[PDB]
């Protein structure tokens, strides 16, 4: 009633700024360990010759 | 009362154990299934012996389904948002730990399928490296199951 | 959820609401919600309106034994780099028996067909400090959830709420540029030492 | 295309949200937010001279080395089986520190703009405070980047006059000239710097 | 209150259930494509036996539209915000989990078909193989669904 | 009441839905056109019986065309913001679909017209992954009809 | 009365139509090109016929130019946010579908008249795959209309 | 009574008009000097023949020197917002289609130059394509003069 | 009074601490499964030893799970935001700190296990670089469990 | 009066000028300079003639020079926003026009120094073509003239 | 006084303090133990006198953890922002720079050790590189202590 | 007066000062030890004095290290912003000045220990060009020193 405005929280900057980075800094580590480890050296190259 | 938008990242918990699981298993049954593969045109007898790496990456989708099935019927329209993050943390807990599970699976199931083509002492040795791999999986499991209860 | 208040001149001109509305004098805590919200004997006289500055002149009548009056102090006007009239709470003034406090109010603005929201528009360091005083005052004040709008105002309805609280701020801006700064270089010697390399074979 | 593939990642992800974004407030009245005034006008003169300076030196050492280790390589290589290469074609290297020398002097210069305010609101602080600020940021973004290049375009010039000089000693003295007309750029960088920072005072 | 664009996630979660379950089912398809081309060159008589991992990732897509249709049936103009995050879930758990599963059909066909050409007897291993990896999809469709109907 | 701002999604769903069916079409093409040029050198007669690829990829363009005629037929100006979300979605439905289904028909033909200048036999077995490739297609443009005239 | 920014969406329209027709256009043109300079070599006497491609290609550039010009005609003051939003739609409809369709004859043309090089039977079907990739700029063109003067 | 942050975008209209006109330009002149260069060292007597692209490539640039002045001269301090998207668009739709030109110009210009040595029946062709990449450039300048003149 | 937003940074910490440990006992299983794999086709009867890398990146595994129970165990709706933060810094700290150290454990466990096969008295050696890499997440441990049980 | 920040823009008009313009001039001499030198070792007579394109990239270097002097005179700390606009206008259309220049100098210069080592007649056409690319850096600065001085 | 969220940068300066240094330490030990593995085929002796890159990797960890452990030591619950920053230094300047000396460890371990193999003599320049590329994560701990005990 | 978080710029110029120089000492250590090791095989008398650019490299480290204490001590609780954004100027001007210092050290220092291998007057050369790539990390340290004392 009265229109009255959603309540944000003054320290609506720093949430949003650490949840922001803290998220892409997380994001990004997963997926360079994850495409480290999909594009891992995969080891059988010592069998790979006969497999070809 | 507690805010609208809290079942976001309860649902997105559901959502994130189910993809990153299934992707993990994805992962894992491809490659071991290309090992399988390779292996069968030389050693045709071992194929059926060596498709438990399969078998173990499809665990991983099954601990990713149990989680996310755990969560759909945990969330509510009013569930507060610590619940909410409780189920996003053990969403992706599970998610994406299943999925280092799927590519140590992966990995480790094409190497050794390969390798028990040519040397069939390996298989011993192959089944304890993919249960230390699935074993990973596991842990997801578990501290997503402790997160979710909490 | 109690009512805004609301100076009419014809039609309502000056909305007002703040969930919790409490003033100190000399660390005497006190509560003015229910003497401000819903009250139809609330004493508003001497609030003032011009097209374009606003005036609402709040007054309390047993309060620390006197009849203190809160006038927040508004003001709007043609801002050239854009086309549009933008409003600023001035001030905000405490009339005591006899004597007047002053507090500046730093940071309540937006454009003036909206109205502006902004948790804790307090003189408290401890929320936000948005009412500030350059020489030391008896007085104190705290508006939690404080939402205003003195200009372009429709019937009883708060038009759609500009506030404080923003993604960014400037000590934010000033952090995040720095260390985007320090990002390039550590991005640039991470790609340098990265790309080292070693021999793979040695002389005879 | 590995560490490559993350800087390409990074910078169409940030310009697809800076795209949406836009037309995100645009489109929904809020441009009223995008307070561009607002950033440059809180955001401390300080940064931008401090960043000036910085960059001012950084970038024009960022150019030197650069520069330096190019020219060096082939200079070395050369001198294997052409001894004489070294004691002659040091006056690449030469041309390549002198950026560095324009940086530290246009740093130093710079940094003789900066004075305290005691000042904090906007219109207080005033005009010629932030114009000081954004000055000084410019002068440090022309001299470094123009040193930067100055240094690597010097650079890539002296290694291919060392390996000329290697199999002709007297072709070194005529492919100097293309060395001197590189280092001019770091000359204007500093001009334009020099009128860039000429009615600065922060204060 | 139910805001006004509540119906965003819903919509985005049937797009999502169908976009991202037909690029499964076509990556699946693609790849089993271009290993039954090389695989015919020489075995013409085994192509139609090989078309299976054509057809279990056209299963993907399936997964995908029933659940996008659930989900495009289950909008409203009030969907209430709770709901409309239940549904998005929904969109993203068929979806992605249909993309790996499609990956991963489309990788263990290729290898499985070319593998089939030279030796015979890996057919129903490729066969086990390939519904380990339907049934990722599967579980997508089992968590889709205990999220839209939730 | 609505929003000034509600018919932008209808706007973009149109586009995308012409946008992305062209560009999967148009890549599907393109994969044809290379395979067909290649096949024709030394298999001149197949070049009209080796055009289906090349059909197949202007029906997802239809697909798109039509959905995108509907949204911009179904696009007023006090459009409520529910429904152009819906439009939208049904625009991203059929496009990115489209752009599936493009990918694999074009990466399905190029290989089998290749087959086919090889191995004859290989024609039927194409053709059948072509209309798998397609009804991905067709599963997005009927996703996108449910949600444009829900 | 309608927002300023109202127009900014319109001149986009207006510019994204020309500059991707324009850019489809020029890489169909370059490919074609690049092809006929190729061919040209061994069999000069088909550079006029080889042409073609870059006709079609022009033509694609020519839909965004008309596309372009209703825009800028329909361009004025106060246009409401619709009919900017209708324009911005229409224009990037018409541009990315050619841009596709553009790429799409690029890569066809340089093919096919590298092909005709060698066989000259392929012309014919050189022509028909182009006709077919020049159909998705028309159908492009199409909903731009549709879109533009709504 | 407009705001005084219009004229940016008409500022960068101009500034684009130029900016990309050059570069576009600048490859059209880059390839085909490359290409007249590796040609002439065995041709000599085709250099003031094979220099036409050159020359294309540059009116390119012509193109967006005239509507940067024609912006330009259109500035002013009170300019409408309206105005300044208008000069905007012409800006962006003849710079960028200058791009496109450019790039087609260049590469048809190097391969065509570089051919026309071995083959001199290819001259014709080679202007023929290089006029119709012209034309995008035209067709640029005619929506940003339309654009610019409303 | 303490935000509701507080209990995220814990329950990342917790994901964290269980995710990045899994990622990084994943990479050691994966490698030093594959250097096994390698190995044991020449050298069957050291597979049992040199499985003791493996071991070492799963002890990582169970760092990272219990760092992650204490965080959960831990974890309220409450939670101050002081001891969130330290959470999230427990989490980081042994999740990070055992990536790197099961990054190590598989790197010098391949290394140690194919040049065990060529020459035995590599094995000790290895032991020694298989503590130091995986001390590296008991110290990770040591400061998780400080901030933890700060 | 004027706004606080409006000298940013001639600020950055100013540093635009000189670093594209430096970047275009250090550009064409490093890569006209690196052809110079790896030619005079077959031809010494040619470096004074080759020093041509070397001249003509510091010409670039001299017309941002001249526009960020105009930029940096003109810009006093209370300049009006329009003004602040144009200046930026005028630094950008002579910085990045230099740069495309400069990248067409250095690469014509490279080649066609190369060239006329193995062709001496190649030098006139060389001349003509680095004075179309050389062109395009009065066009900037023409355009950036006209801007700053209005 | 003190804001809530003070304690996030003392956090992370721990974190830091022990993943940066644990990551460098962890390269160290990897590329060194890589370069031992290669090394002791052929000379075994070697081994155990080359683990010193090794030992010298791990040290960087120990830096690490004091730090980390200081930090921790040090953060009560209303810790000032300053202090906050200065511990954010503090485990900043000894991670990262103890990463650097990581990569110099590993990089001068591996070749150092892999040429001892062929030359005795480079052992003790191989310690004297290995003191240098140390002493950066000494300096690290330095600027750490004074900024974590300030 | 001064705001609450004045002092993270100048923490975060004394970080810097320190990683930057360590990075760019570790990478010039490391490229120089490269060297060194490849020089000893074949010429073991040169060692140590070829080990004079990883000196020069821990000069550079001492360069950051001072700059860095210097900041460190500054770092008072109510610094002023003025002073703090001064450390901060001062910490990259050491730290990427030394940064590239050491990346031209690490190289010519490589370039030069291989060379006085084979060709020993190139020893003076080498370090006289050492000594100019040290002389920038002296440049930036005096800048350095002049902001953090202004």
């Amino acid at each position: 009633p009265y229109n009255l405005a959603y309540k944000y929280n003054l320290e609506y900057s720093v949430v949003f700024n650490l949840v922001l980075w803290i998220m892409t800094g997380l994001a990004l580590a997963v997926i360079i360990t994850s495409y480290n480890i999909w594009n891992m050296d995969p080891g059988y190259d010592s069998i790979i010759y006969r497999m070809t | 009362n507690n805010p609208e938008y809290s079942s976001f990242f309860g649902v997105m918990g559901a959502s994130s154990a189910m993809v990153f699981s299934a992707m993990g298993a994805a992962y894992g049954t491809a490659k071991s299934g290309t090992g399988i593969a390779a292996m069968s045109v030389m050693r045709p007898e071992l194929i059926m012996k060596s498709i438990i790496p399969v078998v173990m990456a499809g665990i991983i989708a099954i601990y990713g389904l149990v989680v996310a099935v755990l969560i759909a019927n945990s969330l509510t329209d009013g569930i507060t948002l610590y619940r909410s993050f409780l189920q996003l943390g053990a969403g992706l807990s599970v998610g994406l730990s299943g999925l280092a599970a799927g590519f140590a699976i992966g990995i480790v199931g094409d190497a050794g399928v390969r390798g028990t083509a040519q040397q069939p002492r390996l298989f011993v040795g192959m089944i304890l490296i993919l249960i230390f791999a699935e074993v990973l999986g596991l842990y997801g499991l578990i501290v997503a199951l402790i997160l979710s209860t909490k | 959820i109690h009512p805004p208040v609301s100076y009419n001149d014809t039609a309502p001109r000056i909305l007002f609401w703040a969930q919790n509305f409490s003033v100190a004098y000399k660390d005497e805590w006190k509560d003015l919600t229910s003497l401000t919200f819903g009250v139809e004997n609330l004493n508003l006289t001497g609030s003032f309106w011009n097209d374009s500055f606003a005036m609402l002149s709040l007054t309390y009548e047993p309060l620390f034994g006197a009849t203190v009056t809160f006038k927040f102090i508004l003001a709007s006007r043609f801002y050239p780099v854009s086309a549009r009239y933008w409003f600023t709470m001035e001030r905000l003034e405490i009339h005591s028996n006899g004597s007047v406090a002053h507090f500046n109010v730093s940071q309540v603005t937006g454009p003036s067909i909206y109205s502006f929201h902004c948790e804790y528009v307090s003189s408290l360091s401890k929320k936000g400090s948005l009412l500030v005083t350059n020489v030391p005052s008896l007085w104190q004040m705290t508006l939690h959830n404080f939402q205003i709008q003195a200009f372009n105002v429709t019937g009883e309805q708060f038009s759609y709420a500009s506030d404080c609280a923003g993604f960014f701020s400037p000590g934010i801006w000033m952090g995040l540029l720095t260390t985007l700064f320090m990002l390039f270089i550590f991005t640039y010697g991470l790609h340098m030492i990265l790309s080292l390399k070693t021999m793979d074979r040695f002389d005879d | 295309t590995g560490l490559e593939l993350l800087y390409l990642g990074i910078f169409v992800a940030f310009w697809a949200c800076m795209i949406v974004v836009g037309i995100c407030y645009t489109i929904f009245d809020l441009g009223f937010r995008f307070d561009v005034a607002w950033f440059l006008t809180e955001t401390s003169p300080f940064m931008w001279s401090n960043l000036g300076i910085g960059l001012a030196i950084s970038l024009s050492v960022v150019g030197a080395a650069w520069g330096i280790y190019i020219t060096g390589s082939s200079i070395i290589g050369g001198g294997v089986k052409a001894p004489r290469i070294k004691t002659k074609n040091l006056v690449s290297i030469i041309f390549c520190e002198a950026v560095a020398i324009y940086g530290i002097i246009m740093a130093i210069v710079i940094s003789n703009m900066a004075e305290p305010f005691s000042a904090t609101d906007p219109k207080a602080i005033g005009h010629r405070n932030y114009h000081a600020g954004y000055s000084m940021f410019g002068a440090g973004l022309t001299v470094g980047l123009s040193n930067l290049f100055c240094g690597v375009c010097v650079g890539i010039v002296g290694s291919g006059a060392a390996l000329a000089d290697a199999q002709n000693p007297s072709l070194f003295v005529k492919i100097l000239i293309v060395e001197i007309f590189g280092s001019a750029i770091g000359l204007f960088g500093v001009i334009v710097a020099i009128l860039q920072t000429s009615r600065v005072k922060m204060g």
